[PDB]
């Protein structure tokens, strides 16, 4: 199973 | 609920054949050499372990516990194993023939069991070999591998699926796969099975973050469609698709990038498929791109504006291909302030035989603001200089007596004076220290007549005259129509302020008095009355912040040329939490206003002809601590028929949540019977809890699911 | 009568010199707020100034949403409602922050056979919403001075 969340700058 | 969940979770403190040893260990007996009995209890930063027998190495902090049970510390999980192990300096907690759940003690709603389970605390994952997933005592599912994310770190793999039953597609199933591409970009690929169509739509989402801004793309594709292939048997194939792109951002504080793009395979797409971006409520898909440069005194923007129109009733649509907008500003030019607006645009049509044009517009403005404590006066002057070259005129000039001209110049001086006062009064009638404010405005506007009937209308819709609208310098939204003006707008606002100087209430009333007919030369307007001068337009507005939880709004527009209230709206809201609210709202738009402002066939087609008289009620409320009920109802009072109804129930627990949503909406018209068509949808969502930071009660998501979605009016 | 002309300025005497801060200093809310502050006779210092005694207004998140507010009897949009929300804060030297917000509602009828014209009408409306947001933020400054004085008392 996966987990989605917010994007952020590396 | 988050407190009721953490009440079931252990919390972490800041030596010794033998018992209490320090990580901490306790037992009835310990043999020390490594250590080896009875009432073995172990506790640390992230776990409790308990069992009959244990072992540990004091140099490596390696550990074994047999036949034991465990709990997580400061995090919700628990379970048992036949052999429980700690490895890799407490990175790994490993479970032979083990089990796991996020459920609180003794409340076994669901668990995972496996031949081996590894919790890894650096990677935020539980990995399971020969996984069996159980609800109560019953194994629902099995796989050779499983992984659960036991934290907040993003991970590739399948998400929990969801289902619905719709009158449009029958049974529907969604199985999302999520791809963690990078910190700043990701994808989701979701097969969407539909039972009536007998084939899977592939829904592809891509998201990104960049120096140029953030954006989302969606591509939904269905290779063939057994429903559409029976209604449209003439085409090459029954392919159904949607492409969507949204982008927004400002780069280096000066470069502005925006995209707002939708394209669909056919007019029917959003009536068939309930979708994340479009709606069955929409008559076209918008297709826009823009690039801007902006600084403190200047900006320039290049854009294209294209629209895909779904209705067969007229197939002509205009595009801007491209448009260029330019603004320059210069303050303190002696006593004056200055601005220049410039525009250049090319207009293109979807039909081969409609007119096409290039337009250039230039608009230098000079103004003189003068201001006191109690009032201000502002004077503006402009030129409205515009040039057209028009092309492809043969077809239009063959059908019409008034003819389009290949070249047009329009030059107009605009003059405006805008004057405002403020008066204050002490109140004793409401409460001590309350203050009333009273604010009259008057504006005079002059624009001379120019006959514009040799210019085709590519971009100018008639604007709507709300209370702020009373003070515009324009009757139309574009530059193809600019009406003459010779008018005084007058209006008054009153405000009430409390003893803490917060605005509790306001009301505004005003009117436009016309000294001469406001004309374009291509007016053609189907009003109820031949009235052309005097106090023709009225508008009013009010807001009461009755308390920190109660709020009331209302607006009214009356037009003497319609002999009726043109449009009106009001709403009252109580809101206490995100989860507790009640809103009543009403919207009105008269049959006369539809006849005046919209396409000529709306006055004749029964689905448009009667205007709007819509009552809406919306509520959200928690029942006990663990149920959320959400609902909305909308009613056409002229039809005595429902517009929209929604009902969402979520049961929310520490271990899981379940949501059931219902919607029944208007979704088209039957031309063979002259009645509305309705779609029903029942949706089922299920969610594991206590594994990640989410304890939300689901209300605000349900409140925006329907075709007439909630807006907070406090 | 009982009424009189307004004595005090719309902006507090303690805020007539202030710093304006934004993550988007060249944007349409920043331009509306510059214009509304300057029309009230405020002088605005740069974010990098040597001054430490002056208050500062920071412009935070702006959101705009466009929703179907009414439908025709076939379920198509009659009216869109647009809502603009602005969060901002006023920071007073030696004292706490005072968060403030503006909220604006406008609505318009849709027209599919004049879609380009309706998109230009929407750009026209959103430009006016930024001016009403800037007015609402200014009309809240007297409440911040009242809360500042109350905190000192």
């Amino acid at each position: 199973c996966g987990l989605k969340g917010p994007l952020y700058f590396p | 609920l988050a407190s009721q969940c953490m009440l079931g979770v252990p919390s972490y403190r800041p030596t010794i054949v033998f018992v209490d040893i320090m990580s901490r260990l306790q037992a009835d007996e310990v043999q020390l050499h490594t250590v080896d009995l009875g009432n073995v209890h172990y506790d640390d930063n992230q776990v409790i372990l308990k069992g009959p027998k244990g072992w540990a190495n004091l140099n490596t902090k390696d550990t074994n516990v047999w036949e034991g049970d465990y709990q997580m510390v400061g995090r919700q999980g628990r379970g048992k194993a036949d052999l429980m192990k700690q490895r890799g300096e407490n990175r790994y907690t490993i479970l032979d023939n083990g089990s796991f759940t996020s459920c609180l003690p003794g409340s076994d709603t669901w668990s995972v069991v496996g031949s081996e389970i590894i919790h890894d605390r650096e990677e935020q994952v539980a990995e399971i070999w020969n996984a069996r997933f159980k609800v109560g005592p019953v194994p629902i599912f099995y796989s050779p591998y499983l992984q659960l994310p036991v934290g907040d770190k993003r991970r590739s793999g399948f998400l929990i699926p969801n289902a619905k039953y719709t009158t449009t597609n029958y049974f529907e199933f969604y199985l999302p796969y999520y791809w963690n591409i990078a910190p700043n970009m990701d994808a989701t690929i979701t097969p969407h099975y539909m039972h009536r169509r007998g084939n899977i739509m592939w829904e592809n989402e891509f998201r990104y973050l960049s120096q140029a801004g953030a954006g989302l793309m969606e591509l939904d594709y269905l290779p063939s469609d057994k429903v559409y292939e029976d209604e449209h048997p003439n085409d090459d194939s029954s392919r159904r698709w949607l492409f969507y792109w949204n982008h927004s951002g400002v780069m280096d504080q000066v470069w502005r990038f925006n995209v707002d793009y939708t394209k669909v395979s056919d007019p029917s797409y959003f009536n068939d498929f309930d979708n994340k971006y479009g709606s069955s409520t929409d008559g076209y898909a918008t297709q826009k791109f823009s690039v801007g440069y902006a600084v403190q005194n200047f900006n320039a923007t290049v854009s294209t504006k294209q629209f895909q129109v779904f209705s067969e009733q007229n197939t002509s649509s205009y595009s801007a291909e491209p448009q260029l907008d330019v603004n320059y500003y210069q303050n303190d030019v002696g006593p004056f302030d200055t601005r220049i607006y410039g525009q250049a645009v090319h207009f293109v049509n979807t039909r081969d035989d409609m007119p096409e044009a290039t337009r250039v517009h230039l608009e230098p403005t000079i103004n003189l603001p003068l201001s006191n404590n109690w009032g201000s006066i502002n004077t503006e002057a402009k030129l409205l200089a515009t040039h057209y070259q028009q092309t492809n005129l043969d077809w239009y000039n063959s059908r019409n007596t008034t003819k389009l001209d290949e070249s047009v110049n329009r030059v107009m001086p605009q003059f405006k004076v805008d004057g405002k006062m403020v008066f204050e009064r002490d109140m004793e009638m409401l409460a001590p220290g309350y203050t009333q404010t009273l604010e009259p405005r008057a504006q005079y506007l002059y624009v001379p007549y120019r006959d514009q009937s040799d210019i085709y209308n590519y971009d100018s819709s008639l604007l709507q005259s709300d209370y702020s609208g009373l003070f515009r310098d324009r009757t139309y939204g574009g530059l193809d129509r600019i009406a003459s003006a010779n008018q005084v707008t007058t209006g008054v606002t009153s405000r009430i302020y409390d003893d803490a100087a917060v605005e509790r209430f306001n009301i505004s009333v005003g009117q436009i008095y016309y000294f001469t007919e406001s004309r374009t030369g291509d007016d053609n307007i189907t009003w109820e009355n031949d009235d052309k001068t005097g106090s023709l337009v009225w508008a009013g507005d009010t807001y009461w912040r009755i308390s920190e939880r109660w709020g009331l709004r209302g607006g009214i527009q009356y037009d003497t040329r319609l002999d009726n209230v043109a449009t009106s709206n009001s709403s009252i809201e109580y809101r206490r939490d995100e989860d507790r609210l009640v809103q009543l709202n009403y919207r009105y738009a008269s049959p006369e206003y539809i006849q005046a402002t919209l396409p000529k066939y709306y006055s004749t087609a029964e689905q448009y002809k009667n205007g709007i008289s819509q009552v809406g009620a919306v509520a959200s409320w928690p029942i006990a601590d663990r149920w959320s009920i959400v609902g909305a109802y909308y009613y056409d009072t002229n039809a005595n028929k429902q517009a929209d109804s929604m009902l969402g129930v979520q049961y929310s627990s520490c271990c899981y949540a379940i949501r059931v949503g219902y919607e029944r909406k208007l979704n088209g018209w039957d031309n063979d019977k002259q009645h509305a068509v309705y779609d029903n949808a029942i949706g089922f969502n299920i969610e594991l809890r206590g594994l990640s930071s989410n304890y939300g009660l689901g209300t605000q998501e349900m409140l925006r699911s329907n075709i007439l979605p909630y807006q907070n009016t406090l | 009568c009982g009424w009189h002309l307004r004595d005090t300025t719309q902006v507090p005497s303690t805020m007539k010199v202030m710093i304006l801060d934004s993550g988007d200093p060249n944007g349409p809310l920043s331009r509306a707020v510059r214009n509304q502050l300057r029309l009230n006779g405020v002088e605005l210092l740069d974010k990098e100034t040597t001054r430490k005694d002056v208050p500062s207004l920071r412009l935070g998140k702006v959101s705009i949403a466009k929703d179907t507010a009414s439908v025709f009897r076939n379920g198509q949009t009659a009216e869109y409602q647009m809502i603009m929300t602005v969060n901002a804060t006023v920071l007073i030297p030696g004292r706490d922050i005072y968060p403030i917000s503006a909220k604006v509602f406008r609505s318009f009828f849709d027209n599919p056979q004049m879609a380009l014209a309706k998109d230009n009408e929407q750009d026209m409306i959103v430009k006016e919403m930024y001016d009403r947001a800037a007015e609402q933020l200014i009309r809240k400054l007297p409440s911040i001075r009242a809360a500042d004085i109350r905190s000192d008392e």
